[PDB]
RNA sequence: GUGAAAUGCGCAGAUACCGGGAGGAACGCCGAUGGCGAAGGCAGCCACCUGGUCCACCCGUGACGCUGAGGCGCGAAAGCGUG
RNA sequence: AGCCUACGGGCAGGCGCCGAGGGUAGGGCCCGUGACUGGGGCGAAGUCGUAACAAGGUAGCUGUACCGGAAGGUGCGGCUGGA
RNA sequence: CGCGGGGUGGAGCAGCCUGGUAGCUCGUCGGGCUCAUAACCCGAAGGUCGUCGGUUCAAAUCCGGCCCCCGCAACCA
RNA sequence: UGGAGCCAUGGGGGAAUCUGGGCGGACCACCGCCUAAGGCUAAGUACUCCGGGUGACCGAUAGCGCACCAGUACCGUGAGGG
RNA sequence: CUGGCCAGGGUGAAGCUGGGGUGAGACCCAGUGGAGGCCCGAACCGGUGGGGGAUGCAAACCCCUCGGAUGAGCUGGGGCU
RNA sequence: CUACGCAAUGGUCGUCAGCGUAGGGUUAGGCGGGACCUAAGGUGAAGCCGAAAGGCGUAGCCGAAGGGCAGCCGGUUAAUAUUCCGGCCCUUCCCGCAGGUGCGAUGGGGGGACGCUCUAGGCUAGGGGGACCGGAGCCAUGGACGAGCCCGGCCAGAAGCGCAGGGUGGGAGGUAGGCAAAUCCGCCUCCCAACAAGCUCUGCGUGGUGGGGAAGCCCGUACGGGUGACAACCCCCCGAAGCCAGGGAGCCAAGAAAAGCCUCUAAGCACAACCUGCGGGAACCCGUACCGCAAACCGACACAGGUGGGCGGGUGCAAGAGCACUCAGGCGCGCGGGAGAACCCUCGCCAAGGAACUCUGCAAGUUGGCCCCGUAACUUCGGGAGAAGGGGUGCUCCCUGGGGUGAUGAGCCCCGGGGAGCCGCAGUGAACAGGCUCUGGCGACUGUUUACCAAAAACACAGCUCUCUGCGAACUCGUAAGAGGAGGUAUAGGGAGCGACGCUUGCCCGGUGCCGGAAGGUCAAGGGGAGGGGUGCAAGCCCCGAACCGAAGCCCCGGUGAACGGCGGCCGUAACUAUAACGGUCCUAAGGUAGCGAAAUUCCUUGUCGGGUAAGUUCCGACCUGCACGAAAAGCGUAACGACCGGAGCGCUGUCUCGGCGAGGGACCCGGUGAAAUUGAACUGGCCGUGAAGAUGCGGCCUACCCGUGGCAGGACGAAAAGACCCCGUGGA
RNA sequence: GGUUUGGCACCUCGAUGUCGGCUCGUCGCAUCCUGGGGCUGAAGAAGGUCCCAAGGGUUGGGCUGUUCGCCCAUUAAAGCG
């Protein structure tokens, strides 16, 4: 039956994505998070 | 009149619906003023504050005129009569000789063709607009002020009309239609006659959509939640509340008064 | 308030009196062994729409009349439905 | 395919329609009977009150309406077959 | 059977806790009023206080034992 | 909350300029201390991403999660896990 | 907020039109018309009963059967709590 | 896509591949996005709010499968094509020339611009015929040289033409309005014109012309290449849910915005400028492979699941996207080969019986489409109705009535009516395809729900009542600003209960709640200070502190039931007996009315009678000592409705007496690949008995050669899950 | 005796599935039939009661989840554990 998962480019970048993480100030701990840890990706990598 | 149905369907034995006929000679708004692009959802900025709204045919706003002393001897010919979704009233459409076009809330009896007008001068005929102080005590009269040039707020659900009692100082006695009787200031306007298309009253929705297409979602007894839900709730087994009627906030619903004690808006009422 | 009482109302200021206001129903005297209507029934005053009926003149039609199963309408009060 | 023929034809025979009646199904009218139940009639002994007839001790009566152990009471209008 | 209320003239209730006093309405008996019965009026009689014991100077009354009456509760498998 | 002063102050009231004004644990009186309602000021002190030096510190299931192309593979929508 | 979708049948409301009827009416007939959380039934939505499956094809599935199917209908995309 | 490959990935194999290595491959002014518009919403100048972080928020800006905008038909590649090429046809910008005109906005107006259902007239897509046109060929196996069989008879196309439609009155005056600036809108007044014409804008046909063009045969790994003919390219018929489109009619629930685009004028500028022509130039950025109901997407997998839009041919069947077969096209599901056990699954048939099965006809059967007769109680007159119960149904020939298109006549389609006759067991001959009835309970009804054990009598529902709310409403969210309510205004909005409809909904304001009471009682801070204290030589400075004045709340007074709620006990009494209409007494705030009643409620209980059965703890009808109905947590009914729960019949059955046979997929044998939970170790028998009281493991006795394979489930207190019950913990929620 | 209702709380709460039916049984005898037998208030036929003896038998339905009962129709009997 239908799952969870239901991709959609759109809706992954304005959720999780760069710019969005910055405009919270929780987003932006995030990045201050995974940039700290090393993470090689901060975001959701999508194209 | 109201029309109803054979029963060539249960749910339409008893469905009635309003009688047309009173509108007439126009169906389609007028492209002009009217055209309002209307907003629904039925809750402020996130969260819902009142339970079961949404749904319900589009609908697009005409724009009223609430204020007349916009136009002050400026008269106007009645020139339709036409529906509108957003009032229980109907509304008549005037083109003003002035050249410009205003919608009414239109007055039971008034008529294509009629003219009107609104001012001090004005005569007392249904469908003319004054301070309240100008009109004759006991004739009945509709779409009132509360504060002078504030706007009508009195007295515009189908049928409604609010009458002249007395005088006494810069202040008129109203009637209004739940029957208090406030003073209100003098140079409120108000509109000569009562509301209109008031077998409205007399609709039977008939079945349970019909409510929908007006946009009232189910509504659900509290009796039928659980406790966490509304204090009605719980209990095994269909139940009396436990006493005593409230709502799903706390406060008690059967009788417990509401309005501001202290306001200062009272000095202004007795009923 | 009654036969007499009590219940009840009232010192939170009633009853009794004056002033103002709201509202609903009914129309005193005239008024009668009176009038009108087919019956039920109809009473302040004003206007509008309207039925019946009586008198006078012998003008007109020329038996066109009477009653009336059924049908149709009206029909006190109480009662029923929506407001 | 039979039998007779005066070789046209007739008869037996075969097929079909109709058909007494039998069957299935669903209706109409009438009769009988049924746990229990409604009211009725008559009662030489019971229980309860007293509604009505004399202002019958609240004039009676009546259509209707609500109520009451019961008769009945009360409201609304009506009658006189009461004053 | 476990908690608790209860048996008082013929009927129905007081009196018991704050032990020495049996009260109330009805009924029953006597007498009036009426022609007579009710109703009304006047006057009386009637109670082992369920039962056997116990405390006390004295127990309906306070304490226990069964005898009956009424009301709760008899849950989780 | 105590006999509750001292220091700060949200509300109300509301002075004085050295005969001024605060404090010395309620409050008075003595005796004494100090000058509120403007501001700045090294050093001694803390920490360790980084560089170096040591180690009765580990020695690849230990030592950092990672001695190795590891915050990777992989898991999770995601934060995150790893 | 903005788009999309719902085979084919069936029943035959109101209105109209004509006739009848009456003082006028109400009303009554046909014909027309094509209403409805109407009927049967695909897509589509669902999940009634039974069987199967139970280290499954499947962390909810398969077959048969069944409910809705112009509506309080189903659905794509864009949003909000 | 291609060339090399096969360790691994592929549930087997593998030379193959969605796999390995390598090299190619994606071409646009017109297709889709962006150098356009606005929606919800987001963001956010001003502005408001907030301890900080941050929350609001007009304009503006962002934001699209919506609006707007110029490409159609063919040809080529191993792999792209409305992108390259060919033919035909367009769009913007910039410049120049000519001819026009008050040109000119971010501003004004118009327009864009809109629902649902049903629909007219034309077309087109698509499809079926043809004696006609063009074709290689073919007469087999008894017959046919035949109007034979077989294959194909189109596409695109500017201007101009036609055929259908769509939009729209033309004038001249005034003018308080369009936050007047207007020659434009808007309103008034009056010559003209009118179920039009004219002017425009679409669609369709035609059009110079350009493409395409089979079956079969020949070559051929792949993919296809000549063939093919100078191919023909025509006539009828059916015909859209698509086009003309902004068409029409009806209806109530009353159906986006903005730009482009017309037009009006403002500043400005008129040697500007726009407008129409005609030339010559200029025209960017991103996407374009391939998969795409699936082995390439979401499901750990090449997973029987899930995934939006369009096309989706033919014959037949009443219709259809249904069903059966079938085109084009695509597949045979990435383990096979044998056997012919039990048993399992899915499936077919069955003597006699026909529910006896069972909690229950659960399951399966029966019935099934269409046409025609014909249909009951009851009813809210719609319905119940497909009630029931019957008959018809194929093929052949004759006769005959209407329609559409043609032309009134011919074919071609579309509905019919009447006669004869033929063959089977059977004519909706296969596939799709209701079993029916009677009678109760609950709920009025369609609907909603526990995603994944409950679809219901639960929720919702129209409707009824109560109650709050006069508008900066009440109420909800928020610290606030603000927002919803509502751009609503008591015929409205919130809260509550009941739950279509019919007939109704009694009595009790003692207690609780809410409503009303300018008096009293009590009552905090504060006001007030009689009077008292600590200190000082003191003036003083400090403390306590009674009277009395002091809100709401509570007390108190009164109301209120579709407010929370409540609605009696014991004795006696009437011709046999029963029973008690009546009476007595105690108590209460008042003692349960109508209507129902062993009920979704009745313990005793399978109550007692009736009914239905041969037999009936259920069911239906009654009675009423109702353990423990009862009026809006409604009471009693009710047509219709229900995958709801009960009881009966008829029909028919493998449910059963009672089982038998047959089929296919497994099970079994061979070849290939090859798991799992579990597991103290094992050399792991029966009976009595013993033992922590249920022993393969102790005792005694008995039985027993070693090892497997197909089977069955009594035991290993078999597996699984640190029992969900129970108690415990001074555990949790 | 160990089939009822219990009492006790000994193994089992890191699980010993708890009524009824169906299927398949097997055993006990305190025997329901059938076979032997003694008394009898046993004339006969039919019974009563006790003794021996399970070898084999020990029906089909209505009702209820029922076990059990009651009932219909039979039977040699419609046994109890
Ligand atoms: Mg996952
Ligand atoms: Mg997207
Ligand atoms: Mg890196
Ligand atoms: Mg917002
Ligand atoms: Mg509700
Ligand atoms: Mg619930
Ligand atoms: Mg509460
Ligand atoms: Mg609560
Ligand atoms: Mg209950
Ligand atoms: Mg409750
Ligand atoms: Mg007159
Ligand atoms: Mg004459
Ligand atoms: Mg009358
Ligand atoms: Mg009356
Ligand atoms: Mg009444
Ligand atoms: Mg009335
Ligand atoms: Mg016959
Ligand atoms: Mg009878
Ligand atoms: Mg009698
Ligand atoms: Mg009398
Ligand atoms: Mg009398
Ligand atoms: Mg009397
Ligand atoms: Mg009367
Ligand atoms: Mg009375
Ligand atoms: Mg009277
Ligand atoms: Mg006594
Ligand atoms: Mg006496
Ligand atoms: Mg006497
Ligand atoms: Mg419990
Ligand atoms: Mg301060
Ligand atoms: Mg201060
Ligand atoms: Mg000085
Ligand atoms: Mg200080
Ligand atoms: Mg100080
Ligand atoms: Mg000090
Ligand atoms: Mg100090
Ligand atoms: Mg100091
Ligand atoms: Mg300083
Ligand atoms: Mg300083
Ligand atoms: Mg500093
Ligand atoms: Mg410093
Ligand atoms: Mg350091
Ligand atoms: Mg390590
Ligand atoms: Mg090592
Ligand atoms: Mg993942
Ligand atoms: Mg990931
Ligand atoms: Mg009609
Ligand atoms: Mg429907
Ligand atoms: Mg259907
Ligand atoms: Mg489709
Ligand atoms: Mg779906
Ligand atoms: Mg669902
Ligand atoms: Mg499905
Ligand atoms: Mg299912
Ligand atoms: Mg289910
Ligand atoms: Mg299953
Ligand atoms: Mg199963
Ligand atoms: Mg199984
Ligand atoms: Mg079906
Ligand atoms: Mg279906
Ligand atoms: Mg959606
Ligand atoms: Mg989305
Ligand atoms: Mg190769
Ligand atoms: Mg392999
Ligand atoms: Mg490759
Ligand atoms: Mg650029
Ligand atoms: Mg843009
Ligand atoms: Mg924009
Ligand atoms: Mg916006
Ligand atoms: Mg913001
Ligand atoms: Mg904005
Ligand atoms: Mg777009
Ligand atoms: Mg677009
Ligand atoms: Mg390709
Ligand atoms: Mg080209
Ligand atoms: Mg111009
Ligand atoms: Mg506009
Ligand atoms: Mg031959
Ligand atoms: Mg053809
Ligand atoms: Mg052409
Ligand atoms: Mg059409
Ligand atoms: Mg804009
Ligand atoms: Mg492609
Ligand atoms: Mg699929
Ligand atoms: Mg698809
Ligand atoms: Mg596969
Ligand atoms: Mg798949
Ligand atoms: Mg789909
Ligand atoms: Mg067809
Ligand atoms: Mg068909
Ligand atoms: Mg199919
Ligand atoms: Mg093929
Ligand atoms: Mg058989
Ligand atoms: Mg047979
Ligand atoms: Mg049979
Ligand atoms: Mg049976
Ligand atoms: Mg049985
Ligand atoms: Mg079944
Ligand atoms: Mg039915
Ligand atoms: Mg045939
Ligand atoms: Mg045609
Ligand atoms: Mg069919
Ligand atoms: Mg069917
Ligand atoms: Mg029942
Ligand atoms: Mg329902
Ligand atoms: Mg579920
Ligand atoms: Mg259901
Ligand atoms: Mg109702
Ligand atoms: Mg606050
Ligand atoms: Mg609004
Ligand atoms: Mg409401
Ligand atoms: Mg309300
Ligand atoms: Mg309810
Ligand atoms: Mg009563
Ligand atoms: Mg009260
Ligand atoms: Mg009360
Ligand atoms: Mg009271
Ligand atoms: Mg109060
Ligand atoms: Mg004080
Ligand atoms: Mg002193
Ligand atoms: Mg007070
Ligand atoms: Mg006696
Ligand atoms: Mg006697
Ligand atoms: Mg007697
Ligand atoms: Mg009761
Ligand atoms: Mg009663
Ligand atoms: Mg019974
Ligand atoms: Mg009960
Ligand atoms: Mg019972
Ligand atoms: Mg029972
Ligand atoms: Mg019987
Ligand atoms: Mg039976
Ligand atoms: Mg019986
Ligand atoms: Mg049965
Ligand atoms: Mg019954
Ligand atoms: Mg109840
Ligand atoms: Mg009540
Ligand atoms: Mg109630
Ligand atoms: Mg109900
Ligand atoms: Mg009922
Ligand atoms: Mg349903
Ligand atoms: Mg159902
Ligand atoms: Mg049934
Ligand atoms: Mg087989
Ligand atoms: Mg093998
Ligand atoms: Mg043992
Ligand atoms: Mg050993
Ligand atoms: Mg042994
Ligand atoms: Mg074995
Ligand atoms: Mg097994
Ligand atoms: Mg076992
Ligand atoms: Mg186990
Ligand atoms: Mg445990
Ligand atoms: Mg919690
Ligand atoms: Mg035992
Ligand atoms: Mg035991
Ligand atoms: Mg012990
Ligand atoms: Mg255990
Ligand atoms: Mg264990
Ligand atoms: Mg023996
Ligand atoms: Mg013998």
């Amino acid at each position: 039956m239908k799952r969870t998962w239901q991709p959609n480019r759109r809706k992954r970048a304005k959720t999780h994505g760069f710019r969005a993480r910055m405009r919270t100030p929780g987003g932006r701990k995030v990045l201050k998070r995974r940039r700290q840890k090393g993470r090689w990706r901060l975001t959701p990598a999508v194209r | 009149a109201v029309k109803k149905f054979k029963p060539y369907t249960p749910s339409r034995r008893f469905m009635t619906v309003a009688d047309f006929s009173e509108i007439t000679k126009t169906e389609p708004e007028k492209s002009l003023v009217k055209p309002l692009k209307k907003t629904g959802g039925r809750n402020n900025q996130g969260r819902i504050t009142v339970r079961f709204r949404g749904g319900g045919h589009k609908r697009l706003y005409r724009i009223i005129d609430f204020k007349r002393w916009d136009k002050v001897g400026i008269p106007a010919k009645v020139a339709a009569i036409e529906y509108d979704p957003n009032r229980s009233a109907r509304i008549a459409l005037l083109h003003y000789v002035d050249g410009e076009k205003r919608y009414i809330i239109a007055p039971d009896g008034l008529q294509v063709g009629q003219q009107v007008v609104a001012g001090p001068d004005a005569p007392i005929q249904v469908g003319n607009a004054l301070p309240l102080r100008f009109i004759p005590v006991g004739t009945v009269v509709h779409a009132v002020e509360l504060e002078p040039k504030k706007g009508a707020k009195l007295a515009r659900a189908a049928g409604t009309s609010a009458q002249i009692q007395g005088r006494e100082g810069d202040y008129v006695i109203l009637r209004l239609p739940s029957g208090e009787l406030r003073k209100v200031h003098g140079e409120c306007y108000a509109t000569v006659g009562a509301v209109g298309n008031a077998d409205h009253k007399n609709i039977v929705l008939g079945k349970a959509g019909r409510s929908r297409w007006l946009g009232r979602r189910p509504h659900v007894r509290g009796a039928a939640m659980n406790p966490v839900d509304h204090p009605h709730g719980g209990g095994e087994g269909r139940a009396p509340r436990g006493r005593p009627p409230a709502s799903p906030w706390g406060w008690q619903t059967k009788g417990l008064k509401t309005r501001k004690r202290r306001k200062p808006s009272s000095r202004f009422i007795i009923a």
